[PDB]
């Protein structure tokens, strides 16, 4: 993905504040939440009945967590995606069969976190600059299905 | 299909933005034709600059449609049939464009309106905006 | 969304079928499961081998299900709400699947009634199976 | 992709194909079934009617070039990528045909062989060519990865 350089460094100074021991585990509780069958691949992670439970469970804050350890990575590496993603791809792809839909609900979810934490910073420029970071993180993460 | 809470969440969620329809309205699209910029090929008589009045107006309707669609949520197809007409019989809208459209209404209530935008609320307005979508792009004279 | 000419169409249409719903259920299920092998993984502890027993009186179950709702093709929520307990709440299906699995219908549809699988059939039967899809991954209750 | 007992079912099949029709009725059935896929041709005329549609003389003489495409990914399923790799630029780079649409052609497509080759269409034939027309539609969209 290519960002001009203004939209590296606004992209680059919002997510220096994000929380990054909450912002994950928000984006996938909402996820599980508004996107209910999901909670398919999470039948491991205990109470789910509802969504205070969601955005509770110690183990939705916990794999939210690397998660958003991973689109770090993915923004330190923006032209080259497929590469820092090939296993992580192997993974969602071969092994765990999610359908890759669910990718970019996920990326779409975390922008809508972005938005929901940062408010009139997140600027309509700003988000135009993340929507092209998450698409390039849900195609890389689909790469095994191209 | 909305269960009784998804509609008071709607209801609730959607009332807030009040005076402020026009506004929400016009940076939704803002945001759409920023992010989204495939989306412009359907506005080629409107001005795209920022805070052209035409992209600010059109914001008015378009939450004053969804101020009719929430106030008319149980009747939609009646009540937007209109809106069926304009965008699926007449401007054959590709139905992902309601998803963009959907998804930076929702970024846009969760900028403005973050008390209100718990999950429960967000996944309410997803399937509303979904809801709405499906009557917007479908052909049911 | 049906307009009146959907619903006429489908109903004609399903009439048709008949005494094979059951024998078109499980095609379309056999179908699915050989096309599509990742919706497997939603059935278990079913022997799933060709012309299977459990896969037939499942076919039959669909079929059946299927016809309720074009007998309430109106008040389909109401008339669908134990199988959207079932496929929304307790067993999560990935909407996808629903796609698949209509899409299999509609194969079988064409294949065994080729007479009644006009273009403008096709259409209607279409947005009927998104409608059924719709409501049994929606959570309402 | 095809196992060998996979390439020969589509194979024999595909013989049996009229290419003066099919690929007509293919287009046909999505312009008809996903309406909005008509804005991608406001240059072809009277699309107003079901059977207006399904008659347009360009609607069947571009369906017979579809075939035509899909005839080509068959002969080359060994790189449908660069068999296809023009017509994904005309498609992603030029009209911007969102991806989606490739793929309900391709199921569109699996209908009209199940309409025309009825009992003949087994679900272990459709099993080999959904994943020909996947790979129809990945290839095409592949200026979109
Ligand atoms: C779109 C971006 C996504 C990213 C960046 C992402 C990232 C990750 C990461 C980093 C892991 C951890 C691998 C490890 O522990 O070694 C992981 C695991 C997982 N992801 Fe994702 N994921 C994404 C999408 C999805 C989606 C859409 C689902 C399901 C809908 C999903 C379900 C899972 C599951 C179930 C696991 C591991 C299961 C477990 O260990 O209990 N992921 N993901
Ligand atoms: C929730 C989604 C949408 C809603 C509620 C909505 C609502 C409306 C409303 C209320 C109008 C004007 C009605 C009037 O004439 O008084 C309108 C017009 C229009 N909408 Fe939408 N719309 C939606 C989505 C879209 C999308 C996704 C597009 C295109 C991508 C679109 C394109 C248009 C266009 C092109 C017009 C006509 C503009 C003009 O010339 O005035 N709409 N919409
Ligand atoms: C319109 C489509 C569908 C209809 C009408 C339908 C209908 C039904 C019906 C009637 C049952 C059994 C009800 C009962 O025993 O009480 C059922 C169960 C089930 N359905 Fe569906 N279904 C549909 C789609 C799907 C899809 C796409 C999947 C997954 C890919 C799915 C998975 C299941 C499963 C796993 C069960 C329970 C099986 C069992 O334990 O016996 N269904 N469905
Ligand atoms: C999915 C498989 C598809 C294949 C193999 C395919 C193949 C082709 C081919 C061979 C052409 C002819 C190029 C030419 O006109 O010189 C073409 C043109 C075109 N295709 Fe597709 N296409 C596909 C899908 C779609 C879809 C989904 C749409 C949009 C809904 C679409 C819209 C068009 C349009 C508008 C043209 C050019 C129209 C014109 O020349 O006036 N195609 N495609
Ligand atoms: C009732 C109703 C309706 O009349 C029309 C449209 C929708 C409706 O309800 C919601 C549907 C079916 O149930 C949940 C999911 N969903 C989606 O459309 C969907 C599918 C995949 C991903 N995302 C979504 C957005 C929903 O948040
Ligand atoms: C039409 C249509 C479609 O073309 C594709 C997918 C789904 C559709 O409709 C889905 C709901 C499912 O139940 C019955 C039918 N129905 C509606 O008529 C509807 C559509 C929007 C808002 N509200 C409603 C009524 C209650 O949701």
């Amino acid at each position: 993905v290519h960002l001009t350089p203004v939209e590296k460094s606004a992209v680059t100074a919002l997510w220096g504040k994000v929380n990054v021991d909450e912002v994950g585990g928000e984006a996938l509780g909402r996820l599980l939440v508004v996107y209910p069958w999901t909670q398919r691949f999470f039948e491991s992670f205990g109470d789910l009945s509802t969504p205070d439970a969601v955005m509770g469970n110690p183990k939705v804050k916990a794999h939210g967590k690397k998660v958003l350890g991973a689109f770090s990575d993915g923004l330190a590496h923006l032209d080259n995606l497929k590469g820092t993603f090939a296993t992580l791809s192997e993974l969602h792809c071969d092994k765990l069969h999610v359908d890759p839909e669910n990718f970019r609900l996920l990326g779409n979810v975390l922008v809508c976190v972005l938005a929901h934490h940062f408010g009139k910073e997140f600027t309509p420029p700003v988000q135009a600059a993340y929507q092209k970071v998450v698409a390039g993180v849900a195609n890389a993460l689909a790469h095994k299905y191209h | 299909v909305l269960s009784p809470a998804d509609k008071t969440n709607v209801k609730a969620a959607w009332g807030k933005v009040g005076a402020h329809a026009g506004e929400y309205g016009a940076e939704a699209l803002e945001r759409m034709f920023l992010s989204f910029p495939t989306t412009k090929t359907y506005f080629p008589h409107f001005d795209l600059s920022h805070g052209s009045a035409q992209v600010k107006g059109h914001g008015k309707k378009v939450a004053d449609a969804l101020t009719n669609a929430v106030a008319h949520v149980d009747d939609m197809p009646n009540a937007l049939s209109a809106l069926s007409d304009l965008h699926a019989h007449k401007l054959r809208v590709d139905p992902v464009n309601f998803k963009l459209l959907s998804h930076c209404l929702l970024v846009t209530l969760a900028a403005h309106l973050p008390a209100e935008f718990t999950p429960a609320v967000h996944a309410s307005l997803d399937k509303f905006l979904a809801s709405v979508s499906t009557v917007l792009t479908s052909k049911y004279r």
